This record gives structure tokens, sequence and C-alpha cells, in this order.
């Protein structure tokens, strides 16, 4: 059923990939980013206004340009943190022990 | 412009890198020349090649000994007769007779 | 604002020219004088050497 | 016929003055992708590697 996909469809499946249990954000895929450039950059321009290194290492910060968060740790803290609890209480939820928790969350977010 | 050593049909051929060759030939000249048809070569007689033309040879001539028969042959109905029931044409062409 | 960043850019690419030049030239310096050192120690071990 | 009845030469003319247009836009081009490349080297470009050992610098190789 799931079938070979050749090398010339890889750029579509890198943002729009197959289902599973555990899928991504395809349509914040596009968002995903971490900058490798964000310090060099950040100490070339300071360099070049005419600070010193001291004082470059000093005002710098890191990147706010990265992935964006999930809503739902704004959203659904209280029924997170309850979730974590009957974890930490419960050995991670064996045999069905955080369930309530958990149908309550994923109603809340799927609504059927 | 962004990965040059990953990109090389957009590169500079190889005699650009020797740094020795009225008017002159250009010394820089791209890869991504091989892309175009009419680059190196000239557009010479590009609009007048489809103008050259030959006539058909086929001759429409066939003896018809009609003296050798004697019997009709049965022939084709190529259209159908609109002189006849021209206003009842689109009502009864959908049937068989 | 948009010049400022420009120039700052740009003052950066000068400083790099810069320091590059002069690291490079303390390197080559360094590394030919140790290739010196190494010919006079040569020198005096074919001075002291001993065979036919 | 061609003093009364032809247009396909002005239309044919013109379609190949459009076409080195083409051509030279292409060229050029090609041409700026070509130089880029090589402008990426100058970072590899080392001057001070020409100095001579125990010699000075010479500001011939762009100091």
């Amino acid at each position: 059923a799931a079938s070979t996909i050749p090398i010339s469809q890889w750029p579509s499946l890198l943002y729009a990939p197959p289902s599973s249990p555990a899928n991504p954000a395809v349509e914040a895929l596009p968002e995903m980013q971490f900058d490798d450039l964000h310090y060099p950059r950040q100490m070339l321009l300071c360099r070049g206004a005419g600070y010193s290194l001291e004082q470059c290492n000093r005002m710098a910060q890191p990147d706010a340009r990265v992935t964006p968060e999930n809503p739902a740790e704004k959203l659904l803290k209280e029924e997170a943190v309850a979730a974590i609890a009957c974890l930490s209480q419960r050995e991670g939820g064996k045999d069905e022990q955080c369930r309530y928790y958990i149908e309550r969350m994923y109603k809340l977010a799927n609504k059927e | 412009p962004f990965m040059w050593r990953q990109r090389a049909y957009c590169a500079p051929v190889p005699s650009a890198f020797a740094s020795q060759q009225g008017v002159r030939k250009p010394l820089l000249r791209s890869n991504s020349e091989s892309l175009s048809v009419f680059s190196q070569i000239p557009d010479g007689l590009l609009g007048h090649t489809t103008s050259v033309t030959m006539g058909n040879s086929d001759i429409f001539f066939l003896p018809k000994p009609s003296n050798l028969l004697k019997i009709a042959l049965p022939a084709f109905v190529f259209m159908p007769n609109l002189t006849i029931f021209t206003r009842a044409f689109p009502f009864y062409a959908h049937t068989s007779a | 604002n948009a010049f400022s960043s420009f120039d700052a850019c740009r003052t950066g690419l000068l400083k790099q020219q810069s320091a590059a030049v002069e690291n490079s030239l303390v390197r080559q310096n360094m590394a030919d004088v140790r290739a010196k050192a190494l010919f006079e120690r040569r020198a005096v071990l074919l001075d002291l050497v001993e065979g036919k | 016929r061609l003093t009364f009845f032809d247009t396909e030469s002005v239309a044919l003319q013109s379609r190949l003055r459009y076409a080195e247009k083409q051509k030279l836009f292409h060229q050029e081009l090609d041409r700026e992708l070509a130089a880029g490349h090589i402008a990426s080297l100058v970072a590899e470009y080392d001057p001070v590697a020409t100095r001579l050992p125990f010699q000075p610098m010479q500001d011939r190789y762009r100091v």
C-alpha cells in the first residue's frame, strides 16, 4: 500500500509528508527556522558599528526568529499540568491511568 | 547565485580559468549557454527553411474497362438527402429504416 | 536607518580583510623562522654525521 | 507577390529583431552568473601567499 517515493518527488514529500500517528504541523513546516548566521551576523554588525568583542558579547542576544511556539502551551495550560501530574503519579500513564485528561485535551483540540 | 560549487551548469567554461586567450572573442562564457540553440551558431536562414517546398507526386489515372463487366456494383450513400423531408430531418434522423 | 546597517556590514568586511592579512603574515613568518631553524639543525647534524 | 502580396517578411523581420533582443539578454545574464561564480573566489584569494620569505609584501597584489 505504502509505495516507494522516487527521488523526483522528495521536495513534495518534505512539505507534504504522509500520514503518521505522530504528524507535524504541515501548515507550519514552512515556518520552521533556525539561523546559523545569527551570532556571526550580530558580531559583524556590532564590530562594524565600532564596539569591542566584550561589548558585543554583552550585547548579544539569542535569536527570536526560530520556530514558533505551540499555542497549546498557552491555551491548554491547566489540562497539560494536570496530565503531567497524573503521569508523574501513575508511572507515565501505564494501563490507561491518564486517559481522562488526555481525552479531555484531545476533544478540546479536535472537536470531532 | 547561492551554491556555486554545486551548480556547475551556471559556471564558467574551463577556458575562462586559463588567464590566456578587429574585435576579439569574449573572455568569459558560461555553461548555461548550452541551454540556448542560437547562442554560438548564427540565426541565418532561421525563418526561411520552412519555405523550401516540394510538390506531391501522385497521379490520379486508372483505365476504366467496363466492357469486361456486365453487372452493377454496390455504392455508398455519403450524406443524407436534405432535399426531401427537410423540415422533419432533425425529427426522423435518429430512426433506422 | 538602513544606511547605518549597510555601513556597519561594510566596515565589518573591511576589518575582516585587514585582520586576515595581519594574521596570515604572522603565521607565515613564524613558519619560515621554524623552517630556517630546522635547516640549521640539519646542518649541524650533517657536520656530526658519520659513515661512508 | 513581394510588392503587393506579402506581410510575412515584415512579421518575420519583427520576430527576428525580438529574437536578437532575447539572445543578447540571455547572453548577458549568463555572463553575469559566471562572473559571480568567479567573484566567490576572491574570499579564497590570499595575497600574503604571494609574499616571498623574508621579503615585504607588494601593493601590486591589492593589499
